């Protein structure tokens, strides 16, 4: 597997022009999955990260986006990247932007990680895109090596034992973090439970405790469960991605969690800024912002 | 369309 060759394919359309694919061959591509796989699977489920490093929420196969965020942030090690999932579906480049996060991750295993999204799941994928794609340009057998893949991704982040990163939010029964440590791989994401909440649940400031989502899975959580997740387990931050906002990250109770959305003009339909989040080496953030067009 | 669209 020749991943510079790789890169420097995916990297020859900086500069366009949106519009341009890399189409690379899908023995390379396979080739990507079965080796971000394994790193992955030896890899904990729940990473304990050092800061410094750049955090990047949703991307939804934004391919020029990605690049711009990396033009702006540093390109892979010159900074360390933590991405908290939902790289694919929506967007018209998902395969590029997927390819080069699993070429990354190989490159460089010990300073760029990726989390899981509730979209990095083959139920999901079906729908909103990324089958879709893979069949067009390649083929179905190719979209299930993605899948085996991404049901190997790890499904939270702890920075420097004080932010806990997901891609979704907190669960009802989440009790310690134990309890994702002992998720087996490979998994689906499951329509109930823990690892299905830290996948899809949402920040809600008009509920108290835990809410009905009207995403029709998963709950809605308020501050005070905030508040008390932070103090039990001595953290500063949460930090999670899954939801459009308008400034490309927003923060919710009292600054004690901060959502990130990195992809700006999302599907289109919004006018939002995308953001990436710099946390520097005491733990510092500020922001990095892609503004909308 | 929700799912979030
Ligand atoms: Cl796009
Ligand atoms: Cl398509
Ligand atoms: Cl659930
Ligand atoms: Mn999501
Ligand atoms: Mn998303």
């Amino acid at each position: 597997l020749n991943l510079d060759s790789i890169i420097g394919r995916l990297l020859e359309v900086q500069g366009s022009r949106p519009g341009k694919n890399v189409q690379l061959t899908e023995n390379e591509i396979r080739g990507l999955c079965l080796k971000s796989r394994e790193i992955f699977l030896s890899q904990p489920i729940l990473l304990e990260l050092e800061a410094p490093l750049k955090i990047c929420g949703d991307i939804h196969g934004q391919y020029y986006d990605l690049l711009r965020l990396f033009e702006y942030g540093g390109f892979p090690p010159e900074s360390n990247y933590l991405f908290l999932g939902d790289y694919v579906d929506r967007g018209k480049q998902s395969l590029e932007t997927i390819c080069l996060l699993l070429a990354y991750k190989i490159k460089y295993p010990e300073n760029f990680f990726l989390l899981r999204g509730n979209h990095e799941c083959a139920s999901i994928n079906r729908i909103y895109g990324f089958y879709d794609e893979c069949k067009r340009r390649y083929n179905i057998k190719l979209w299930k090596t993605f899948t085996d893949c991404f049901n190997c991704l790890p499904i939270a982040a702890i920075v420097d034992e004080k932010i806990f990163c997901c891609h979704g939010g907190l669960s009802p029964d989440l009790q310690s973090m134990e309890q994702i440590r002992r998720i087996m791989r490979p998994t689906d994401v499951p329509d109930q439970g823990l690892l299905c909440d830290l996948l899809w649940s949402d920040p809600d400031k008009d509920v108290q405790g835990w809410g009905e989502n009207d995403r029709g899975v998963s709950f809605t959580f308020g501050a005070e469960v905030v508040a008390k997740f932070l103090h039990k387990h001595d953290l500063d931050l949460i930090c999670r991605a899954h939801q459009v906002v308008e400034d490309g990250y927003e923060f919710f109770a009292k600054r004690q969690l901060v959502t990130l959305f990195s992809a700006p003009n999302y599907c289109g339909e919004f006018d939002n800024a995308g953001a990436m989040m710099s946390v520097d080496e005491t733990l510092m953030c500020s922001f990095q912002i892609l503004k909308p067009a | 369309x929700r799912x979030x669209x």
